[PDB]
């Protein structure tokens, strides 16, 4: 979904 | 008043909002600070975005956190809509429909991390460790900076929080319980309970600590 330079925090 | 920022849009969405934000006099920048009031999530039809650190602020705040569509229907509709229209409902984590948003913001009397002591310690990849704090303290956290540092008495919880792959692919923080006696959990307690805005059990994301 997230279309830019910003990271994504979906696991760790 | 009205202070946006941008998440997940590429720089074309960005001006589709800048044109927004022109015309209903809005200010839209790149930093989220504390006089933003509004957070434009890119989202699915269904209002469901990734979590990224303005996602997680944007609740932590208590602001507007709502999908780029909220821009696309007025700029449609020649007409600003009501945000409530089209608040995040939910994100590819911690569920589609779990509305912590609107939580956050009918919860600001009862912040989640009420009365809690936070430590984040150790490295952070993706989120400077200092945004982490300011996470915490937007929803209600003490922030302590010192494992030895935590207030010694009964009406406050310590915790400890860390990036378990945030260094190294050896070990070495199965040992932080011998520089305290708080709890230790990974980076996803917090980043769960805020964007759910509801205080998660430690259990699932407690580290092995040596004695």
């Amino acid at each position: 979904i997230s279309r830019s330079t910003s990271p994504t925090f979906n696991k760790q | 008043r009205m202070s946006m920022v941008v998440s997940g849009l590429t720089p074309e969405e960005f001006m589709l909002v800048y044109k927004f934000a022109r015309k209903h006099h809005i200010t839209l920048t790149n930093l989220i600070t504390e006089e933003t009031t509004h957070v434009v999530m890119k989202t699915d039809a269904e209002f469901v975005c990734e979590r990224t650190l303005k996602y997680f602020l944007g609740i932590a705040g208590g602001k507007w956190v709502v999908s780029y569509f909220w821009v696309t229907q007025s700029i449609k509709e020649r007409k600003m809509l009501n945000e409530h229209d089209f608040e995040v409902r939910g994100d590819v984590v911690n569920g589609r429909n779990h509305q912590g948003p609107k939580r956050a913001r009918e919860s600001q009397d009862r912040k989640i991390f009420r009365g809690l002591e936070i430590c984040c310690y150790g490295p952070f990849t993706n989120m400077p460790t200092d945004q982490l704090e300011w996470m915490v303290q937007l929803c209600g956290a003490s922030v302590v900076k010192e494992l030895s540092s935590f207030t010694l008495g009964t009406g406050v919880h310590p915790i400890v929080v860390v990036q378990p792959d945030a260094w190294t692919e050896d070990n070495g923080f199965h040992a932080i319980g011998q520089m305290c006696e708080a709890p230790v959990v990974t980076r996803e307690w917090v980043l769960d309970s805020v964007a759910l805005y509801q205080c998660q059990e430690l259990d699932t994301y407690l580290i092995p600590q040596i004695p």
